[PDB]
């Protein structure tokens, strides 16, 4: 049975700017099986009204999808993903970076 | 236009 | 818009995933043309329907859905059942999880023709059965996957699904083109913009960004003094971008006070030009 981890990008749909509505996504890829934990995070708090693109696969079949919520970045909020999987011993946490 | 062909394993 | 091929593709993938003790599988199956979702169906969702996820597909009729609905849910029946034959074949207990997966769809050309077929099954993430790129003779990976082989050799399923292959797939494929030709033959050529982060005074990472482009297929190089730095170039996976579009986004390190004899170069379909990007 083959087991891959996820690869986790988080980041802006627009380039960022303070107090503009924008879109927080977190895009997981590359990992098998399609059971995945993917959590938003403002300052440590998880965001509750998170939505999912629908599971998909790539040719190697391994699973891909998003995630997203509304969101207005500021000078001193900080964002994060965090994934668990069957393949990671801890939950791994990636903060937004504006410019990546 | 989905598959309509249903084959067992 | 396969920009080496002419062509364009419908594909539906489908993952089955088994819950024992928490009920019948979960069956999700989407379906795409190039890099945009049109449809969806979730055997724990409450409609029990096959949904729209693309706003040209709403322009269709009550028979439309009635008879991709059937189809659809003729398949979670399917594959829960070979879930099972799948499991007896490999000797396996029902105490553990297990993911089936497939993969359908067709290719047209720049004719608007035929021009390729897929019908891909997968067990655990491992590739089980493959209908040849022929769409005449199968590939079977394991030796449990070989019984299918010779039953499916023997029921002629090969040549009816060169039918569907052949017949409605290339016809929803260029139906589907036409009704979204304001979406699907569309082209946004991607926006361009670099970045400077130093990591000492000796290094630097320079990065170039296209945001916003479709179809997906894009290409990032660098270059210094016209050579191609592959090798220090670091490159990300093309993502979306939530509102149809994708980003895409490659960064070099290079010795401060030398960025000038670097070069981004972006190639992609909705440029009539290939990019040159500068730090300047």
């Amino acid at each position: 049975m083959i087991q891959r981890t996820p690869k986790i990008q988080v980041y802006s749909r627009h380039p960022a700017e303070n107090g503009k509505s924008n879109f927080l996504n977190c895009y997981v890829s590359g990992f098998h099986p399609s059971d995945i934990e993917v959590d938003l995070l403002k300052n440590g708090e998880r965001i509750e009204k998170v939505e999912h693109s629908d599971l998909s696969f790539s040719k190697d079949w391994s699973f891909y999808l998003l995630y997203y919520t509304e969101f207005t970045p500021t000078e001193k909020d900080e964002y994060a993903c965090r994934v668990n999987h069957v393949t990671l011993s801890q939950p791994k946490i990636v903060k937004w970076d504006r410019d990546m | 236009n989905y598959n309509y062909l249903y084959r067992l394993f | 818009m396969n920009s080496v091929d002419g062509s364009h593709s419908m594909r539906y993938f489908s993952t089955s995933v088994s819950r024992p003790g928490r009920g019948e599988p979960r069956f999700i199956a989407v379906g795409y043309v190039d890099d945009t979702q049109f449809v969806r169906f979730d055997s724990d969702a409450a409609s029990q329907r096959m949904e729209p996820r693309a706003p040209w597909i709403e322009q269709e009729g009550p028979e439309y859905w009635d008879e991709e609905t059937g189809k659809v849910k003729a398949h979670s029946q399917t594959d829960r059942e070979n879930l099972r034959i799948a499991l007896r074949y490999y000797n396996q207990s029902e105490a553990g999880s297990h993911t089936l997966q497939m993969m359908f769809g067709c290719d047209v050309g720049s004719d608007g023709r035929f021009l390729r077929g897929y019908h891909q099954y997968a067990y655990d993430g491992k590739d089980y059965i493959a209908l040849k790129e022929d769409l005449r003779s199968w590939t079977a990976a394991d030796m449990a996957a070989q019984i299918t082989k010779r039953k499916w050799e023997a029921a002629h399923v090969a040549e009816q699904q060169r039918a569907y292959l052949e017949g409605t797939c290339v016809d929803g494929l260029r139906r589907y083109l036409e009704n979204g030709k304001e979406t699907l033959q569309r082209t946004d050529p991607p926006k361009t913009h670099m970045t400077h982060h130093p990591i000492s005074d000796h290094e630097a990472t320079l990065r170039c960004w296209a945001l916003g482009f479709y179809p997906a297929e894009i290409t990032l190089t660098w270059q210094r003094d016209g050579e191609d730095q592959t090798q220090d170039t670091e490159l990300v996976e093309t993502r979306p971008a939530g509102d149809g579009t994708f980003q895409k986004w490659a960064a070099v390190v290079v010795p401060s006070g030398e960025e000038q004899r670097y070069t981004c170069h972006v190639q992609h379909e909705g440029l009539p030009k290939p990019l040159t990007l500068r730090w300047e």
